[PDB]
């Protein structure tokens, strides 16, 4: 379905 | 160049009503029939009849159906039996009443012993390998009458015996199955002519969306 | 019968040439027009319709 | 340690035989049902599944050379942002052929009759442009949303940034969580919920009725229809039910990251998903004898 | 008169011992081989959406014509690939077509025991059937046009017959094949023509005598194809043998044989090239084999098509040769 990309703007914690 | 250019319309035109017209012949479902010496074919065509080689349509629960005859046609089946390819099914027509009867043309040769040799052929044949049989037994009603004045035993030397219209019925459908080599590719529906309307065209319908399952399960992959 | 043995009579009453003068005319045609067949001889791909 | 160590290169490993196995697969489906194949609807899926199977494989190196060494991004911002649609795109495309080709045959079981009437080519185009249309509207996100920033250690990753957006930080952080939100309940519901309620009940009602109706000569159909389910949901569940955790402890991993174990298993489960995309035309085309018959005399 | 009949036969076939001399292949080992030829499908067709049956080359060496069984009969621009006209048909279960030499004319056949004519000159704009040709008792197998107003039709009743568009009805009935017809040939100054029923023999017959001239047996199987020498002085027979036999007219006797051990399956088109060099035959193996008239050696191969090859036309100054096979396909050689 969709990539799992996890950010803020500007922190964050993803995985590719 | 505006000539070739006025031409290609032409063909893209032609194209669209070749698939509107193709789709419409994917939209029914073909039928070829089998059989001859009074076997009962015509009574079925009569029935079915809702709405050279004689062809006729008729539609029933939203189903478009072709009906196709082949009887006129004295040549050799082999040479146009490849033409009927991609049918949905064959409605075979046999004679329950013709076991104790002759063949005007050749007096050693038994009519229903024919019916027999002429199913085996269209069932052997390359051409027909995955199309299913929806085999008819006509003239029940004259076979369950005449079983007790004369018994199977003429045509069947190998009759155990019991000639009653429930036993001799299953031991003349059991040599049709059997003809059969093909059992887990193509399946016969055998059926009982009825003389009630709407009940034989049901069994024709019922077997042919069988086998409109079996064919969308084949092109899908699950068959 | 009557029909198949009349048709055997006038077929029987033909000219019938040797083979190998048949068969010599049969090879000078192919040798004679042998340069005006597109399939025998690759076409040049301008005089080609096909491209 | 040793074992969390043996957890990252697996992915990498996982990638790269999905990349190959893809690339062959689709390749040949392509060649032959496009090709060398009469039109069909079950074939227009099939071409349309394998097409973006193929396209996803396509740009899945970049994938596995992003994940080789942490959500790096050696390219450029656009390249990123091409790669990552064409991925978005391709996926939600694979999941919604899935479905559609569950719908499909569903319908062609339980209503032969509306399926041979109703059926067609052009109507398959007309339903199945439906699918691509849905997949840019889930995707969009990532067409504008998605950016690339480079941390100023010197590193750079290309990920969803909202200073334009936001304006302010509270802003950008309320924008983020909401979005964030917002994408992974949508995830969970149009990409996972619905088709999987779909495909098991399509297929559910197919075993159903092939039962009740004794078609069941041999094992094969029953034993292909539960492959098709049983790789469907141990593939595409665990990547789902982890982008769900993730999504709904999107405040704690943000402001405490108090849930690692996502960051340490997205990569498995993405692989995995991605596995299924490769595998999807193993199992949906090959099966089909007259598509061997087709590939042998190639 | 049966004896009589039997000592004739016997006669006849003394006759062939005499005039058999030496064969041609012996006598035609001088010249050089042609060789192998590289032929690529040059254009493909791709319109029909079922097997396709006959087809016909036109006088212009660019509109021919196909019959299918999806019931359209489609008159194809091979130079540009685009179909001039699409032709419904009344009864989609139809054996041959043919292509008059003016090409304002159209005819196909089948298992609807009517050969039916439709002009492609109409005022109006729309092709219509212009006759409708009735008296058949067999499917018809092939159908030739001797000009624009003569037809000649094949059928499944073991008999051939000659009609007239303007007239309506059969004009000559040629009658003495054992076997149903099944292929058809006009010899180019139309005055002869051949045809190979399923008696393993094929016969010669006139026009305007209307009875057979010459009878051929050196079949062993169902004939299905036939074709005439360029010239008109030879002829080549395509049966289910896998064989192909030459037979000369004025010499009353198989000339030679094409067979190869290798192929078992019959042959369901022939004809020949401009020269009559080059002869191509269509096999069930779904590929075309392509021979050497005079030496009986394979010059190329024609495969490609997916399905069996049914029919196979060459035109008239040799262009190019169209296969049209089973998976609704037709392809361009050259």
């Amino acid at each position: 379905d969709a990539e799992f990309r996890h950010d803020s703007g500007y922190g964050g914690v993803v995985i590719a | 160049s505006a000539e070739d250019k006025a031409a290609a319309e032409r063909s893209k035109m032609i194209d669209k009503n070749l698939r509107e017209d193709g789709e419409k012949a994917a939209r029914e479902v073909k039928l070829l029939l089998l059989g001859a010496g009074e076997s009962g074919k015509n009574t079925i065509v009569k029935q079915m009849k809702i709405i050279g080689i004689v062809e006729t349509h008729f539609t029933f629960k939203d189903l478009h159906f072709k009906m196709f005859d082949v009887g006129a046609q004295r040549s050799e089946r082999k040479k146009w039996i490849h033409c009927f390819e991609g049918v949905t099914a064959i409605i075979f027509c046999v004679a329950l009443s013709a076991y104790d009867l002759v063949l005007a043309e050749d007096e050693e040769m038994n009519r229903m012993h024919a019916s027999m040799k002429l199913f085996d052929s269209i069932c052997n044949n390359k051409w027909f390998t995955d199309t299913s049989i929806i085999l008819f037994l006509n003239k029940k009603d004259l076979f369950e009458e005449k079983i007790t004045h004369s018994p199977l035993t003429i045509c069947f030397p190998e009759y155990t015996g019991a000639n009653k219209y429930d036993e001799a019925a299953s031991y003349i459908q059991s040599k049709f199955e059997d003809l059969n080599k093909r059992k887990d590719t193509k399946e016969i529906y055998t059926h009982f002519t009825c003389s009630t309307d709407t009940k034989n065209v049901q069994f024709v319908f019922d077997a042919v969306t069988d086998v409109i399952i079996k064919n969308n399960l084949k092109d899908c992959g699950l068959f | 019968a009557r029909k198949l043995v009349e048709q055997l009579k006038m077929e029987a009453n033909i000219d019938r040439i040797k083979v190998s003068k048949a068969a010599a005319d049969l090879m000078a045609y192919c040798e004679a027009h042998a340069k005006e067949d597109p399939l025998l001889t690759p076409v040049p791909a301008s005089e080609n319709p096909f491209r | 340690s040793a074992g969390y160590t043996v957890l990252r290169i697996l992915p990498l490993v996982v990638l790269g035989v999905t990349f190959v196995l893809g690339v062959l697969g689709n390749g040949l489906v392509i060649w032959v049902a496009g090709f060398r194949m009469t039109r069909t609807v079950t074939t227009i899926c099939y071409l349309n599944l394998a097409l973006a199977d193929f396209s996803f494989t396509a740009t899945l190196p970049f994938l596995i050379v992003s994940m080789a060494m942490g959500e790096k991004w050696p390219f450029g911002w656009f390249l990123c942002k091409l790669i990552h649609i064409v991925v978005d795109i391709n996926l939600f495309g694979s999941v919604f052929l899935i479905g559609f080709i569950a719908l499909d045959r569903c319908i062609c079981v339980l209503h032969p009759v509306w399926a041979q009437n109703h059926r067609t080519v052009s109507l398959a185009m007309k339903v199945i442009v439906g699918p691509w249309i849905l997949a840019l509207v889930l995707t969009l996100p990532v067409f504008l949303f998605l950016t690339t920033v480079t941390i100023p250690n010197g590193d750079t990753y290309c990920t969803f940034n909202f200073a334009s957006w936001g304006g302010t930080p509270e802003e950008r952080l309320k924008v983020a969580i909401t979005m964030l939100t917002a994408r992974g309940i949508i995830r969970f519901v149009i990409g996972f919920l619905l088709p999987m309620s779909i495909v098991a009940i399509c297929y559910g009602l197919i075993a159903a009725k092939i039962h009740k109706k004794g078609m069941i000569k041999s094992s094969r159909p029953l034993r292909v229809l539960t492959a098709v389910v049983a790789s469907f949901f141990i593939c595409w569940f665990p990547f789902q039910l982890v982008a769900l955790l993730g999504t709904v402890w999107l405040k704690e991993m943000l402001f405490y990251g108090k849930y690692k174990i996502i960051d340490i298993l997205v990569n498995p489960t993405s692989s995995l998903a991605f596995f299924n995309s490769c595998l999807n035309p193993m199992l949906y085309v090959f099966v089909g004898q007259d598509f061997r018959e087709r590939l042998i005399h190639s | 008169l049966r004896q009589e009949a039997e000592q004739l036969k016997n006669q006849i076939r003394d006759a062939r011992k005499a005039c058999a001399d030496a064969t041609l292949s012996q006598i035609t080992n001088n010249i050089d081989p042609v060789g192998r030829i590289q032929m690529r499908t040059r254009r493909t067709l791709r319109g029909h959406l079922a097997k396709i049956y006959a087809m016909h080359w036109g006088t212009d060496s660019r509109l021919l014509v196909s019959a299918s069984q999806d019931g359209k009969l489609i008159i194809w621009d091979s130079y540009t690939t685009n179909k001039v006209h699409a032709i419904p048909l009344r009864s989609s279960w139809v054996m041959t077509c043919a292509y008059a030499p003016s090409g304002n004319y159209v005819a196909c056949g089948g298992l609807d025991n009517i050969c039916s004519i439709y002009n492609l000159k109409t005022r109006e704009g729309n092709v219509r059937v212009s006759r409708e040709l009735a008296g058949h008792t067999g499917y018809l197998s092939c159908c030739r046009f001797l000009d624009d107003n003569q037809i000649v039709t094949s059928s499944g009743d073991t008999t051939c017959a000659l009609w007239d568009i303007e007239t309506g009805q059969q004009t000559t009935t040629f009658t003495g094949h054992t076997g149903d017809v099944m292929s058809l040939s006009l010899a180019p100054d139309t005055r002869l023509f051949v045809s190979g029923a399923c008696d393993a023999s094929a016969k010669l017959w006139d026009v305007r005598e209307g009875m057979c001239r010459q009878t051929f047996t050196g079949h062993e199987s169902d004939i299905n194809a036939i074709c005439f020498f360029p010239n008109g002085n030879a002829f080549a027979t395509g049966s289910d043998d896998a064989t192909c036999r030459l037979f000369d007219l004025r010499a009353d006797q198989e000339l030679m044989t094409y067979s190869h051990d290798n192929i078992i399956c019959g042959i369901t088109s022939v004809s020949f090239s401009k020269s009559g060099r080059l002869l191509l035959a269509g096999y069930d193996d779904f590929n075309c084999n392509v021979w050497d008239a005079l030496k009986a050696d394979r010059a190329g191969v024609l495969a490609g098509h997916d399905n069996r090859v049914s029919c196979l036309g060459v035109t008239d100054d040799g262009m190019a040769v169209a296969t049209g096979s089973w998976d609704s396909f037709l392809k361009i050689w050259n």
